[PDB]
Order: structure tokens, then C-alpha cells, then sequence
């Protein structure tokens, strides 16, 4: 219902070509990685398998909104 | 003319309609009931212990 209203107003008149704080400082973005499994390791290629989730979370001012929700927990449409 | 009615009704079903939001979201869990049927169980693969 309302979490629409705050999706709407998120996304409206917002550029994802531009990163945030495009002209003020470097984006600061912290990384986590969950390996999974470590694949086998062929030598005749010289190479290695490995399966990880990749966590990475940075700010983003133009995505802030006020609401009793306090956390937006989406899948990939967004 | 059957189609345009239908068209209405599917139409009505997408109006206002989010799927970015899950069902039941402000007030629910929502409860999916899975189920397999297995056409053909492939090959098994040793060397790279899959199936």
C-alpha cells in the first residue's frame, strides 16, 4: 500500500547513471563475501572455480525516506 | 465476443498492481506450496560429482 507511495517516491526523478555524490567524494562501498565452495583447481589451464555470494553495501542519499518501515527488503525488479 | 471482457478482467487484475511487493506484505507471511515431478533423472557425472 504505502511501501508503493515510498517506492514511487524514491525512484522518481532519479538518474542510475550518476553515482552518489557524483561531485562531492568518492563513493564509499564496504564488501563482504560468502564463499560457498572452492572449486576444483586445473593446472593444464592454469585456473580455479569458486561459488561466493557477494554482499556490497554503500549510501545512498537520493534512497532515503521516512516512514514506520524501516528497512525495504526487495528482490531483484528494483 | 468473449476477448474483449476477458481483456477487461486481465486488465482490472493489473491496475494498481505492484510485484515488487509480495503478497500479504503489511500483515502476512507468505506460504508457497511446492512441488516436484521429476520427468527424467539425469546422468550421474563422477568427475564432477554432480548429477
Amino acid at each position: 500500500g504505502d511501501v508503493t507511495v515510498i517506492l514511487n517516491n524514491l525512484l522518481e526523478g532519479y538518474d542510475n547513471k550518476l553515482r552518489p555524490d557524483i561531485g562531492v567524494k568518492p563513493t564509499l562501498i564496504h564488501t563482504d563475501m560468502y564463499v560457498n565452495s572452492i572449486g576444483p583447481v586445473n593446472a593444464i589451464n592454469m585456473e580455479y572455480t569458486i561459488d561466493i555470494f557477494f554482499a556490497q553495501t554503500w549510501y545512498d542519499r537520493r534512497l532515503k525516506f521516512n516512514s514506520t518501515i524501516k528497512v525495504l527488503r526487495l528482490n531483484s525488479n528494483m | 465476443d468473449n476477448t474483449t471482457v476477458f481483456t477487461r478482467i486481465l486488465d482490472r487484475l493489473l491496475d494498481g498492481y505492484d510485484n515488487r511487493l509480495r503478497p500479504g506484505l503489511g500483515e502476512r507471511v507468505t506460504e508457497v506450496k511446492t512441488d516436484i515431478f521429476v520427468t527424467s533423472f539425469g546422468p550421474v557425472s563422477d568427475h564432477d560429482m554432480e548429477y
